[PDB]
C-alpha cells in the first residue's frame, strides 16, 4: 500500500528528524572541532591543523592507561554482572516464598542514584569509619592503591548495575516453557545438565542484548570513579580524561579528539556484538 | 516392563489420588480417564516421579522406586503441549536422550533414523520445530519418546492439541505403534472415544478415587458406578427416576414388568427405596418401525420432538419431560459437565424414522437392559 | 513569583572552606549598602584546583551570574591574559586601584597585578604554620629530620605517630614540594617562567633532589599515615583535631577550627564543654563567635595543649622559605555591571570585616594597620609568625601557564609513598618543559 | 518440604540482605552523632537529628530536587508524546525498514555522555542556553526517546486490535471506537512507560554536571555531588550521609510504590 | 431479515469467493461449511462488510448494501476469538451496541437484564472479562450479538476454542436460541458435525466454489459430487476404483450388478471409461448377524480385521486392500488434511457381532445404497 506507507513516514519523522538532529550534529560538529586549535581561553586565533589533534591523543601515555582502565573494569564488571545476574533471575523467576519481596529488594539498587551508591561505597571502604574496611588488617586503607581502589569500583558498579541486567536475562528467561524442563528432567539431564543444554541457548538473544547494554554502560561510566577515586593513582577512565582534557586545560581541539575516539571505540564494541555473535534487536 | 502399584496416594496442603491399586502388564494398556480435576494428570507425574508419592509403593518391575529421580526409571513420557526445544533440530531433538544416554554416534544415527523410518518424518530430520505441522510436531514428539526403548512408556494426552479431524488417524496410528513396539503404556485421556478406542483396560476416576476398573466392553455394558454408566456416553445415558412396582417398575411415562431373574437380584439384596433407572440411548426407538418388543413387551409413550438431528444412518431425537432426575450421589457432579438442564433426553432412532422438528412421536423402550441404580449410595444394581 | 527581575544582587564567589566567615561577611556589608543593592555568596569546592576548575566553566560558557570572584593568588596571570578578570582601572569612576594599592601589604599585593596594572585586590594572605601537641612533646622539632625523629620516638611510645602533611594529587603537594624547593635552594621556573631549572645545576639538582628525599621519608616512615597518599587541608586539621597525629602543617586557619570543635564536643583531648563559662559562646549559626573573656578562658585551656610553632627549615641553620597563599578578589568580565561589583569588592575588604575574617574565620588579613593594634594582636595570636615568614617568602612561579605546570609535577608525584629521590627529579624536569611547550594531556 | 523451603528462606534472607546492606550504611550513618561518627558500628547506637535539620537549612537541597523533578517531567512528557507517535508506526503498521529503526534508536540509547559534552557545550547550545532548563531537556530527550520507543512498543504489541473491529461491529465510528475501545486499553502501557522514562532521566551526572552552574537548573546528583558539609570546621561524612539520603527517597518511594508497573514494563510484558 | 446475494467475488494480489449465489430468507439457519484455508471466513466478512465486495451486490432486504457501513449493514457478528473488551464490565460489554445506540439507562438496565436472563450468567453481570472462564465468555459474546434484535445474525466459529465436551451443550443452546429469537444466520464452521447437528441448509464451499446446497438430510443421502458424500459422514465413504463390465461394476472382491433400471439411469448420459466406486461404512452388516434374504444378495467377502473398536451402539471394524485406489479430484484436497491411509477402510457393524481382531469377517455389503461416480469430473451419476 501507499496510504498506510506515506502515514508511517509521517509518524516516524518526529523522532527520526529529532534523534539524529540532536545526536549527529554534536558529533559532525566534535570533529569539524577536533580538526582544529581551539583553546577555550584565546578563541580569536583557531587555526586548522590536518590530524595533529589525534596523533597527541594516540600516542601519548595518559590515553592508554586509561583504556586499559575502562577496558579492565568493562570486561570484570560485565563478567561478574553476568554471573550474578543470571544467578539473580533464577532466584526471581523459582522462588517457593514470596516473589514480590525479592523484585522488592532487587528494584532498591535499581531506582537509587548512582551518586549515593558510591557515596555509600566510598565511606564504608575508609578506615576508622567504614565497616568493610574495618575488617581488614591494620594500617591497609584500601582506597589509596591502583588495584584495589579499581576492584571497589568494579565491586560498586556490580552491586548497582546487576538489577538491570536480572531483569533483561528475566525478560528472556520467562519465555521458557515449564514443559520444556519436566522433558528434559524426563530424558536424565539433572540441574545442570540441562541448564547449559536446554535453557541457556534458548535464551541467547537476551543475553545478547543484556551483555551489549551491559558493555557500552560500562563503557561510558564517569561517577563510580569521579566521587570514589577522582582520577587519582592513575585510576580514572576515558571519560574522566575527557572532562579533565576538557574543563581542566580549555583544549577543546584535544576533549573533541577524545570524544570522537571514545565514540569509536563504542561503535567498534557495538559493530563486533552486532556483526558477530548475532544479538539482533529485541523487536526482531 | 510391568508397572505395579497399590495403595498409592497423594496429599496436597487432601485425598488427591488415595487409594489406588492395580498390576498393568507388559503391554497392557492402561487408561487413565476421568473429567478435569480427578486425579488422573497427578497420578500420572507421580508415576513418572515429578511429584514423590505420599505413602505407598511404585514398583516398576518388582521393587521400590519412589525415591529415584525421573532420571532413572527410563520412562519417556510425552506431553500434551509437545515439549521439544525449539533452538536444537529434529535430529538432535530424537537425539537427545539418546546423546545423554551415552550412546556411539554411528548408533546414533542409525537408531535416529529407524526412529524415524517407522514414523513418516523421515526427510524432517535437518528442519526447526518452528517449520513443522500439528501432525508431524506430535510425531516428532513421539518419536523423542519411542527411542529409548524405555520400561514404561507414558504418555499425557498428545492428542488434545490438534483439531477435531487428525485425531481419528491420530489415534489409528497411536495403536498401531503401540501394537508393533509391545511396551507397557499408560495414557491419561479428557474424552471416552479415545479411551473405549484404544485401551486393554479403564480406569475411571473421580476426583481420586478409582471407579472401575474394567475393558471398555465391560465397563460399557456393565458399569459399577452411576459416574462409569453415564460418562461413557455418546448421547449420555437417560437417568429416570421410577417406582418400585414389585412385579416391575413403573416409570415417569410406563410401568414395566421386568423379569424374574433381576428380580431376586435386586430383592434377596435388599435395599433402601430409591431407584435412579438409566436407559442408554441405543435401546429407544420409534414404535412405528418395529412390531416384536415396542407392543405390550415394552413401555411406549409420546413427546413433541423438541430437536431431531438426521446427521447420517442414526437420527438423534431430543425431548423434555416433566418431573425430576436430580437428588442422587454424584449425578451433581455428573452434569456439572454434560446433560446440563435438569430434564434433557436423547433418543436414538434408525436412519428411516418419519419426523420433524415440531411434531409428535411414539417412542418405545426396549425393556431389556435398562439399568436400575441407588440413591443412597449411588453403586449400580445390574452388574458389578 | 521571581523569574528575574529585582533589585540588584552581586554573586560573590569563594571557596566552601569560608562559606560561613564569608557569609558572615556579606551579610556585615549587605545592610550597610541599605537599599542600594545585596551580595549573596555563592560557593565554589574546597579544592584547589577545582575551583579554577568551576571558575572557568563558568567564564567561558558565557553566565551573566558571575559578578565578584575570590580567586587564588596563582591565577592572576592567566585570569588576565585570557581577557577575564578585569583590570582594576576599568570602573565607571576608576577608584578600586586606589583603594587596593592603599593599605595592603607589599607581598600579597605584588601578587595580584600581571604586568604593571593590578587585576584584583588581595583580601587574604595564608601561610603555613606549625602545629603541634604540646602535652606529647615539648620543644617542637624546628628541623625535618627532627620532625621525622619526633614521629618515630611517638611511635615506638605507642601514641600519635603520624605528620599529617598535605600530599595528594592537587595543588597542595605543589606547595609543599614548592616550599622544601625553595628552602633548599632552588626553584622550579627561572625568572621569567620560560625555561625549567629544576635540575639545570648540579646546586640545583641536589636542592630537588633533597626535596624528593624529604617528600619520601614522610610516607614512607614507619607508624606513618596509612592513607597519606590521599589527605589534604583539611584531613591533616582533623587528623590532629582527632588525635590521629601529633604533628601537622597546616595554614593558621586551624587554631579557630580546634577552638569550636572542642568548644561544641568535638576533640577529647581537650573537652571546654565542661567549663560552665563556655556555654552561650557558640553563636546560633554554627560559628563560635565569642566574647573576650570566654576567648581568653578558651584559649587558657589550649595554650597548654595545643601550641603553635613556625615552619621547620630544611637545614639546621637556614628558615624556610614558605609559599604564599591567599585569595584575591576580581569583578569577572561576564557581568552585565561592573561599577556595583567594584563598590563590593570594595567594602568587602574594609578594615572592619578584616578584622572579623582575620580573628574569627582563621584567614589572615593584608591591612597593615591591623598587625598593630593592641586588641588585634590579642584575639590573632599568630600575627607575630605570619608577619616573620612573608619577610623571606616563596612566590610560586607566576606565569600565565602555571596551572599546567602544577599539574604535570603534581602527577609526576602522584603516589608520594613510592618516588625515587634520584630519577623523579629527571621526570619532573620533562614533564614541566612539555608544559612549558604546551604539548601533552593534562592527567 | 522442609529442605528446598529452607533452602529458599536462606536464598531470598541473603537476596534481601545483598540488595539492602548498602542503603542501610548511609542511614546508619546520617544518624550517628558527631561525636562518634568514626566507629565501624553498622548500628547506630545513640542517633540524633541534627545532620537532616541542617540540610534544609537553606534552599539547597530543595531548589536542586524540584529541577530534577522539573526536567524529568518534561521531558518524560516529550519524550512519551513523540515515541509512542513513532512507536505506535512500528507496533501497528508495516513499512519498509522497520527493524532497522528500533535497532538503531536503542544503540543510540547506549550514546557515551562524554563524546556528547565537549560539542553541545560549545554549540548554539552553549551561546545563550548555558544552564537552563532547556539546555538539559535537550540531551535528556537525546537519552530518552528511545527508552520510550522500545517500552512502548512493547506495550502496543499486546493490545489485541481486533477489539476495535468489535467495536465498529457497532456505529462503526472510528473516532469514537479507537477513543472508547483503544484508548483505556493502552493508557496504563503509556503511563508505565512514562514512569521508566522517569525514573531513567533522574540519576544523570555528567551532563548535568557540565552544562549546569546557577541555583536554577542544577539536577540532584550534581547538588550532592558538590556537596561539601554543613558546618564549615566540622567532619562532614554525617553530613553528607545525611544529603545523599535526602536526595535517595523520592526515587525510593518511588519505585517500591510503582515496582508491580516496573518489573513488568522492563521485560517487556513477559513476567505478570 | 431476507439476505438475497449472487455473482460476489473477491480479489488478492485470486477469486477466493468465485461464484457465490444464495436467496436466505427469515428465521433460516445457514451454514458455511469447507475445510481449511477455504472461502467461508470471507464470505462471511464479505456479508458483514470487512472485505469489500470486488464484483457483485449483497442486498440485504431492503436496498443494495455493498457500499454502506459496518452499522447498517448485516449487523451483530460474533467472532471466535471472542473479541469483548476486558476493561469493561459484563454490565457494560452486553449493553455495549445499546448504550453506543443512545439507549435510556433505565430501557438499557431492563434489556440487559432480560438478555443475561435468556442465558445463565445473570448473577455474573458484574466481574471482567479477565476473570471469567471459556464458557461463560461464550455466553458473554453472544449476549452482546444478541440484544440488539438486527435483521441478520451472523456468526464466526464461536464454538472453536471450547472444550472438548461443551461444544454439544452450546450447539444444542444455539439451536435452541435461534428457536426463540428467530433472525436470519448464517454459520462457519469446520466440521460436519455440527453443519449436519445446527441446520436448515448447507453450503459445502472447496476452494470458494459452492459444491452443493440443501437439507443436510438432502446432502447427505444425495450428494451430487465425490467431495460433499467424503466430507460429510466423519467415517468416510469407502472408495474402490474400478471400471464398467457392460453389465454392472467389478472389485477384486465381488462383482456388482446392482439392477438394470440403474443401469439405463447411468446409460441415459455418457459412459465415462474411469469410474469410482463408494459405500457408506453403515451398510456394512456382517452376514453372520444377516438373517434374511440380504444374506444372498450380500456380495460378501472375507478379511482379517486389523483393529476393531467397540465404543458402544456399534463395532467399528478397520479392514485393509491392495492394488491402486488413489484416483482422485477432489479426494486429494479431502485427504489433504484428513483420510489418510490409501487401503485403509472402516466398517460399522452392530454390537452383537462376535468379530475380533486377527480372524476373518464375512462383511455384507447389501447393494441398495451405492453411490458411485466418475473418476474424471466426480459429478453424480445416479442422483442429482
Ligand atoms: O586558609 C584556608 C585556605 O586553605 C586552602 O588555601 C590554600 O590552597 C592551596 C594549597 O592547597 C594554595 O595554593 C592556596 O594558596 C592556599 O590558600 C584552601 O584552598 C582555601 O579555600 C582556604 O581559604
Amino acid at each position: 500500500k501507499k496510504s498506510e506507507r506515506r502515514l508511517a513516514f509521517w509518524l516516524i519523522a518526529p523522532a527520526v528528524l529529532l534523534m539524529l538532529a540532536v545526536t549527529a550534529y554534536p558529533i559532525g560538529y566534535a570533529v569539524w572541532l577536533s580538526l582544529q586549535r581551539y583553546n577555550l581561553a584565546e578563541p580569536h586565533d583557531t587555526e586548522f591543523i590536518g590530524l595533529a589533534n589525534y596523533v597527541t591523543v594516540l600516542t601519548d601515555g595518559y590515553w592508554w592507561t586509561a583504556f586499559a582502565v575502562t577496558l579492565g573494569i568493562t570486561v570484570v564488571s560485565v563478567a561478574i554482572e553476568f554471573a550474578l545476574g543470571l544467578a539473580l533471575a533464577l532466584v526471581m523467576h523459582r522462588t517457593i516464598f514470596g516473589k514480590g519481596a525479592v523484585r522488592t529488594a532487587i528494584l532498591i539498587p535499581y531506582g537509587i542514584v548512582t551518586v549515593a551508591a558510591s557515596y555509600s561505597w566510598y565511606y564504608a571502604w575508609t578506615p576508622g569509619t567504614g565497616y568493610l574496611a574495618n575488617l581488614l588488617p591494620e594500617g591497609s586503607a584500601p582506597l589509596t592503591d591502583q588495584l584495589p581502589s579499581l576492584a571497589i569500583v568494579v565491586l560498586a558498579e556490580v552491586w548497582k548495575t546487576t538489577p538491570f541486567m536480572a531483569l533483561l536475562l528475566l525478560a528472556g528467561l520467562a519465555l521458557v516453557p515449564q514443559d520444556l524442563l519436566n522433558a528434559a528432567q524426563v530424558d536424565g539431564a539433572g540441574p545442570w545438565k540441562r541448564l547449559t543444554k536446554v535453557i541457556l541457548p534458548m535464551i541467547k538473544p537476551a543475553i545478547l542484548v543484556a551483555l551489549l547494554f551491559r558493555t557500552l554502560d560500562a563503557f561510558r561510566i564517569f561517577d563510580n570513579i569521579y566521587i570514589l577515586t577522582g582520577g587519582s593513582n592513575d585510576t580514572g577512565s576515558v571519560s574522566i580524561l575527557g572532562y579533565d582534557n576538557l574543563f581542566k586545560a580549555f583544549n577543546v581541539g584535544l576533549g573533541s579528539a577524545i570524544s570522537v575516539l571514545i565514540f569509536l571505540s563504542v561503535a567498534i564494541i557495538a559493530f563486533i556484538y552486532i556483526k558477530i555473535f548475532g544479538a539482533a534487536a529485541p523487536g526482531s | 516392563a510391568e508397572i505395579v502399584l497399590d495403595r498409592v496416594t497423594k496429599s496436597y496442603p487432601r485425598a488427591a489420588v488415595k487409594e489406588f491399586s492395580m498390576t498393568i502388564a507388559d503391554g497392557e494398556f492402561i487408561i487413565l480417564v476421568g473429567p478435569s480435576g480427578c486425579g488422573k494428570s497427578t497420578t500420572l507425574n507421580m508415576i513418572a516421579g515429578l511429584e514423590e508419592i505420599t505413602s505407598g509403593e511404585l514398583r516398576i518391575g518388582g521393587e521400590r522406586v519412589n525415591e529415584k529421580a525421573p532420571k532413572d526409571r527410563d520412562i519417556a513420557m510425552v506431553f500434551q503441549s509437545y515439549a521439544l526445544y525449539p533452538h536444537m533440530t529434529v535430529r538432535q531433538n530424537i537425539a537427545f536422550p539418546l546423546t545423554l544416554a551415552k550412546v556411539p554416534k554411528a548408533e546414533i544415527a542409525a537408531k535416529v533414523e529407524e526412529t524415524a523410518k517407522i514414523l513418516d518424518l523421515s526427510e524432517l530430520l535437518d528442519r526447526k520445530p518452528g517449520q513443522l505441522s500439528g501432525g508431524q510436531r506430535q510425531r516428532v514428539a513421539m518419536g523423542r519418546a519411542i527411542v529409548r526403548s524405555p520400561k514404561a512408556f507414558l504418555m499425557d494426552q498428545p492428542l488434545s492439541n490438534l483439531d477435531a479431524k487428525l485425531r481419528v488417524q491420530m489415534r489409528a496410528e497411536i495403536s498401531r505403534l503401540q501394537d508393533r513396539l509391545g511396551t507397557t503404556t499408560v495414557y491419561v485421556t479428557h474424552d471416552q472415544t479415545e479411551a473405549m478406542t484404544l485401551g486393554d483396560r479403564v480406569v475411571v476416576m473421580l476426583a481420586g478415587e478409582v471407579q472401575q476398573i474394567g475393558t471398555p466392553d465391560e465397563l460399557y455394558s456393565s458399569p459399577a458406578n452411576l459416574f462409569v454408566a453415564g460418562f461413557i456416553g455418546s448421547p449420555a445415558m437417560n437417568f429416570f427416576p421410577a417406582t418400585r412396582t414389585d412385579v416391575g417398575v413403573r416409570l415417569p411415562f410406563g410401568e414395566v414388568t421386568l423379569t424374574p431373574h433381576m428380580l431376586d437380584l435386586l430383592d434377596k439384596q435388599a435395599r433402601p427405596e430409591n431407584i435412579i433407572v438409566g436407559i442408554r440411548p441405543e435401546h429407544i426407538e420409534d414404535s412405528a418401525l418395529l412390531d416384536g418388543y415396542a407392543r405390550i413387551r415394552a413401555l411406549t409413550f409420546s413427546v413433541r420432538a423438541d430437536i431431531v438431528e438426521s446427521l447420517g444412518a442414526d437420527k438423534y431425537v431430543h425431548f423434555t419431560t416433566e418431573g425430576a432426575g436430580a437428588e442422587s450421589a454424584q449425578l451433581a457432579e455428573l452434569a456439572a459437565d454434560s446433560g446440563a438442564g435438569t430434564n434433557q433426553f436423547i433418543a436414538r432412532v434408525s436412519a428411516d424414522s418419519r419426523v420433524r422438528t415440531g411434531e409428535q412421536i411414539e417412542l418405545a423402550i426396549d425393556t431389556t437392559k435398562l439399568s436400575i441404580f441407588d440413591a443412597a449410595t449411588g453403586l449400580n444394581l445390574t452388574r458389578d | 513569583c521571581g523569574s528575574q527581575t529585582g533589585g540588584i544582587v552581586i554573586n560573590y564567589y569563594t571557596p566552601a572552606n569560608e562559606e560561613a566567615t564569608f557569609k558572615a561577611v556579606a551579610n556585615r556589608c549587605n545592610e550597610q549598602l541599605g537599599g542600594r543593592f545585596q551580595i549573596a555568596q555563592r560557593n565554589l569546592p574546597k579544592g584547589a584546583d577545582d575551583q579554577r576548575l568551576q571558575l572557568a566553566r563558568r567564564l567561558t560558557g558565557n553566565d551573566k551570574s558571575l559578578d565578584v570572584m575570590a580567586l587564588d593568588v596563582v591565577w592572576t596571570a592567566e585570569f588576565a591574559e585570557a581577557g577575564w578578570a578585569v583590570p582594576l582601572s576599568e570602573d565607571p569612576a576608576g577608584l578600586a586601584e586606589a583603594d587596593a594599592t592603599e593599605n595592603t601589604l607589599p607581598g600579597p599585593l605584588e601578587t595580584a597585578r600581571w604586568q604593571d596594572e593590578l587585576y584584583a585586590a588581595p583580601i587574604t594572605t595564608n601561610t603555613q604554620l606549625l602545629w603541634y601537641r604540646a602535652d606529647l612533646m615539648p620543644a617542637p622539632p624546628t628541623t625535618w629530620d627532627g620532625m621525622l625523629d619526633e614521629a618515630n620516638r611517638l611511635y615506638r611510645e605507642g601514641g600519635p605517630s603520624w605528620i599529617a602533611v598535605q600530599g595528594k594529587q592537587y595543588e597542595g603537594m605543589v606547595v609543599w614540594f614548592n616550599t622544601l624547593l625553595q628552602s633548599a635552594g632552588g626553584q622550579v621556573l627561572s625568572d621569567d617562567g620560560q625555561r625549567v631549572t629544576l635540575t639545570d645545576t648540579p646546586e640545583h639538582r641536589a636542592a630537588t633532589v633533597k626535596a624528593l628525599r624529604i617528600i619520601k621519608s614522610v610516607a614512607t616512615a614507619p607508624g606513618a599515615d596509612p592513607s597519606i597518599t590521599q589527605t589534604d587541608e583539611n584531613t591533616a586539621r582533623l587528623a590532629l583535631e582527632q588525635g590521629k597525629a601529633a604533628l601537622e602543617v597546616n595554614w593558621p586557619y586551624v587554631l579557630p577550627s580546634l577552638l569550636e570543635n572542642a568548644v561544641k564536643g568535638g576533640v577529647s583531648f581537650l573537652p571546654l564543654d565542661g567549663d560552665p563559662a563556655l556555654q552561650g559562646s557558640i553563636n546560633d549559626v554554627g560559628t563560635f563567635s565569642p566574647t573576650d573573656e570566654q576567648f581568653d578562658i578558651a584559649f587558657d585551656a589550649s595554650k597548654k595543649v595545643f601550641g603553635f610553632a613556625p615552619y621547620p627549615g630544611v637545614n639546621p641553620d637556614e628558615p624556610a622559605r614558605v609559599t604564599l597563599g591567599g585569595l584575591n578578589l576580581a569583578v569577572a568580565s561576564t557581568s552585565q555591571h561592573k561599577a556595583e561589583a567594584f563598590e563590593a569588592i570594595r567594602c568587602l575588604r574594609n578594615v572592619e570585616n578584616q578584622r572579623y575574617t582575620s580573628i574569627e574565620g582563621g584567614l589572615p588579613a593584608v591591612r597593615t594597620s591591623l598587625y598593630d593594634d593592641p586588641a588585634f594582636q590579642k584575639k590573632y595570636p599568630q600575627y607575630e609568625i605570619i608577619r616573620q615568614q612573608l619577610t623571606n617568602a616563596a612566590v610560586r612561579p607566576a606565569t600565565p601557564v602555571y596551572q599546567a605546570v602544577s599539574t604535570r609535577m603534581s602527577a609526576t608525584l602522584a603516589p608520594i609513598s613510592d618516588i625515587d629521590p634520584e630519577r623523579t627529579a629527571d621526570e619532573l624536569t620533562e614533564a614541566v618543559q612539555k608544559a612549558i611547550d604546551g604539548k601533552g594531556l593534562i592527567p | 518440604d522442609a529442605r528446598r523451603a529452607t533452602w529458599w528462606s536462606v536464598v531470598n534472607i541473603l537476596v534481601i540482605v545483598y540488595a539492602l546492606i548498602p542503603v542501610l550504611w548511609i542511614l546508619s550513618l546520617s544518624l550517628k552523632p558527631t561525636s562518634s561518627v568514626k566507629d565501624g558500628k553498622l548500628i547506630p547506637t545513640e542517633i540524633t537529628f541534627a545532620n537532616y535539620k541542617a540540610i534544609f537549612s537553606g534552599d539547597a537541597f530543595t531548589s536542586a530536587l524540584f529541577n530534577s523533578i522539573g526536567i524529568g517531567l518534561i521531558t518524560t512528557i516529550i519524550a512519551v508524546v513523540i515515541g509512542g507517535m513513532a512507536a505506535y508506526a512500528v507496533a501497528r503498521l508495516q513499512f519498509p525498514g522497520k527493524q532497522l529503526l528500533i535497532g538503531v534508536a536503542l544503540l543510540i540509547a547506549m550514546f557515551p555522555h562524554i563524546s556528547l559534552v565537549t560539542p553541545i557545550f560549545n554549540m548554539w547550545r552553549g551561546i545563550g542556553l548555558f544552564d537552563t532548563w532547556p539546555g538539559l531537556i535537550i540531551p535528556y530527550i537525546t537519552f530518552a526517546l528511545p527508552l520510550a520507543i522500545y517500552t512502548l512498543s512493547a506495550f502496543f504489541r499486546e493490545i489485541p486490535w481486533d477489539l476495535e473491529k468489535a467495536a465498529k461491529m457497532d456505529g462503526a465510528t472510528p473516532a469514537q471506537a479507537f477513543r472508547k475501545v483503544i484508548a483505556p486499553l493502552a493508557a496504563p502501557g503509556i503511563v508505565t512507560a512514562a514512569i521508566l522514562v522517569f525514573i531513567f532521566a533522574w540519576n544523570d551526572l555528567l551532563l548535568a554536571l557540565s552544562l549546569t552552574a546557577t541555583q536554577r537548573a542544577i539536577t540532584a546528583p550534581v547538588a550532592i555531588a558538590n556537596f561539601t558539609g554543613s558546618s564549615q570546621f566540622e567532619e562532614p561524612t554525617g553530613s553528607i550521609a545525611a544529603g545523599a539520603m535526602v536526595i535517595t527517597i523520592p526515587i525510593i518511594i518511588f519505585v517500591l510504590i510503582f515496582q508491580r508497573r516496573i518489573v513488568a514494563g522492563l521485560t517487556s510484558g513477559a513476567v505478570k
